[PDB]
């Protein structure tokens, strides 16, 4: 879908996950120290996007995936891979 | 919508307390306390298959001096022999 | 021979004693959650936690203590320990029932979450309550609460925290069979 | 040899009375009466659990209030909880010695002791199931209304299944060739089912009343588990390596 | 016959209270619209004294 929707749609994951308001998640925002997130965490949004929206993201993936846009770039181009 | 037996537990709360205190004060009163009761419901350990206990229980029946099988012993510890 | 009768009495009666009350646990269960496999899971998981718990128990007073285990202690823990252990079970797997509307993956977390420190809360205070009975003079009923204290411990932090969670993700949709359930719902598109 | 048999109360009686003349007697200097048997062992055994008793009753109160002070984080919910304990241990005691005064069953010392703890501890749970799905309501941001009504909703029933899973258990226990346990079996029964129906009755009318009396029942730590979170996780990704470290705990216990 | 010629000599019978009941008109409303509730906590109190 489109890059906000999925952002709207991860934001919320990760307001469930730790608490982070869906406003201040941006795009530009990193899991690293802007958002403060682990990657323990971060697997618990993958697991609830798949069980939510059906997007599967492996550990490996996760790895590569640096901030929320990466994450919907790559949740994206996963969209494009139909 | 609500359940009838929560609600039975909340619009009618105080008298379900004030039962529940009325039924222990009768249990109380009305019987001694449970160490007490207790001590009288003591069963014997000894089950009656048992054919140790029997066996003792059979020797006071024939020898006709006792039917137990409970015996307890005297010692008489001196100082000096 | 009196303890000899007393030793095969209670090698008798442990071994029906604990098919007893295995059978009507799971029964129970059964009726309660309608799924023949999560009340055997919620039966098997419970067992391994007493075969861990009897060994603590034994290393406590038999070989660290020195005094070993009274002969009426095990039969006395055995129904104890199944008890409790199957309740902390039944209140995690029924709160998954209710939280698998969402996704067997997300469900669990949302059980975990949901009863969390509430029944480890439980769990501990059951554990210290037995192990309070210690306090007796008499050793044979100190050794009786030590040992059912032990396996609230193990069962609380162990079988509940990590066993269970990890063979309902295993089972997916077996674990909850016969009743039938998704093991994920539609995907859903991104909201605006 | 003695009237009685050991374990019997009437034993315990012919031991009293037996050392009693031996104790009120003019022993000779250095000689004194020793009574000692397996009866008299049994006997001073059920003494023992019936003296210690009651200090077993106070310290585990001692370690439950202390562990509800901590785990609610405030004095007044802790007086609550404690107070459905008291209830649901005076109808176990009552109860239980309501029946067996007039010989309904038998009770020995460890039937006794273990009907008092297990009531206490049994009936303690019971009351943090209630209340802690109720402020997890509470912090889910119901009102004191319906936060009442979905905490029965989901925790009377599996409250209803543990009491009848724990009285079931020991109703397994009365079948049994030993007497002990034979006649263990029904007063622990009977004792479970006093409390569970204490809980689900005497703990929602509590809860129900309380809750309207200012900030009472409310929570005050608002605060998540950051350990579960992780500890869930885990599992749902990863069974097979979780499960293994539940099996290896297993397996020490087997040693 | 003395309720006749008392109440003709003065405001002699005449009530003073001149007071509703409250505890008793509530308590008839909960007796009609809820019979069993009513009933149930009624039985209750029965059976406590068998004791
Ligand atoms: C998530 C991970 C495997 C890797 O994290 P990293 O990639 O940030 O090193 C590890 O750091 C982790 O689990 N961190 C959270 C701490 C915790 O309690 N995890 C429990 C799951 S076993």
């Amino acid at each position: 879908a489109t890059q906000e929707e999925i952002i709207a749609g991860l934001a919320e994951i990760i307001e469930e996950v730790t608490g982070i308001e869906p406003s201040e998640v941006t795009p530009e925002k990193s899991f690293v120290d802007d958002l403060d997130i682990d990657s323990l965490s971060m697997v618990e949004i993958a697991v609830q996007t798949e069980d939510k929206y059906g997007v599967k993201i492996p550990d490996e993936d996760l790895a590569g995936l640096r901030t929320v846009g990466d994450v919907v770039a790559y949740i994206q181009k996963l969209e494009e891979e139909n | 919508p609500r359940p009838r037996l929560p609600w039975f537990l909340r619009t009618f709360a105080v008298p379900i307390i004030l039962a529940w205190v009325a039924v222990v004060a009768i249990l109380n009163t009305v019987v001694p306390t449970l160490d007490e009761v207790g001590e009288m419901r003591a069963v014997s350990m000894a089950p009656n298959d048992a054919p140790s206990t029997l066996a003792i229980k059979r020797v006071g029946q024939v020898f006709e001096e006792y039917d137990t099988s409970s015996s307890v012993m005297i010692v008489l510890e001196g100082e000096e022999p | 021979a009196t303890y000899n009768d007393m030793q095969i009495g209670a090698d008798y009666d442990l071994i029906i004693v604990a098919a007893s009350a295995l059978i009507l646990i799971f029964i129970i269960m059964m009726v309660l959650t309608r799924a023949v496999v999560a009340a055997a899971v919620i039966v098997g998981t419970v067992v391994l936690s007493l075969a861990s718990a009897f060994g603590l128990s034994v290393l406590l007073w038999q070989h660290i203590v020195g005094i070993p285990l009274h002969w009426m202690v095990l039969p006395m823990s055995v129904i104890v320990l199944l008890a409790v252990g199957a309740d902390y079970n039944l209140l995690l797997v029924s709160r998954m029932k209710e939280e698998i509307h969402a996704g067997i993956r997300t469900g669990i977390i949302r059980a975990m979450v949901g009863t969390g420190a509430v029944v480890t809360a439980a769990g501990l205070v059951f554990a210290f309550t037995m192990a309070s009975m210690a306090v007796s003079s008499l050793i044979t009923i100190g050794q009786v609460g030590t040992t059912i204290g032990l396996g609230l411990l193990f069962d609380t932090l162990v079988v509940r925290s990590l066993m269970t969670p990890s063979i309902a993700t295993l089972l997916g949709r077996w674990f909850w069979w016969p009743q039938r359930v998704r093991e994920r719902p539609v995907p859903s598109k991104w909201p605006t | 040899y003695i009237a009685g048999d050991q374990g019997e109360s009437l034993a315990n009686e012919s031991v009293e009375a037996v050392r009693k003349i031996a104790t009120e007697r003019e022993t000779p200097s250095g000689v004194k009466a020793y009574v000692t048997g397996a009866a008299a062992t049994s006997a001073d055994q059920r003494a023992e659990g019936d003296a210690s008793m009651k200090l077993i009753e106070g310290v585990t109160f001692a370690v439950i209030t202390v562990m509800l002070l901590a785990v609610y984080r405030s004095v007044i919910t802790t007086l609550i909880v404690l107070a459905m304990v008291v209830l649901g241990l005076s109808g176990a005691r009552g109860i239980v010695a309501f029946l067996g005064f007039y010989n309904v069953f038998g009770l020995t010392t460890f039937a006794t002791n273990m009907v008092v703890t297990l009531a206490i501890a049994a009936a303690t749970d019971y009351a943090i199931f209630l209340i802690g799905r109720y402020q997890e309501a509470r912090r889910a941001g119901e009102d004191r209304e319906s936060a009442y009504y979905t905490m029965f909703h989901g925790t009377a029933h599996v409250v209803l299944a543990s009491g009848l899973t724990i009285a079931g258990a020991t109703l397994c226990l009365h079948f049994t060739r030993l007497p002990y346990f034979q006649t263990m079996g029904v007063p622990l029964a009977i004792g479970m089912l006093i409390v569970v129906a204490a809980a689900l009755t005497a703990g929602p009318a509590v809860i129900s009343v309380v809750s309207r009396f200012g900030k009472t029942l409310e929570p005050k730590r608002f605060s998540r588990s950051p350990g579960w979170h992780r500890v869930g996780t885990a599992t749902v990704r990863w069974p097979g390596a979780i499960l293994v470290c539940a099996v290896v705990a297993a397996l020490i216990g087997l040693l």
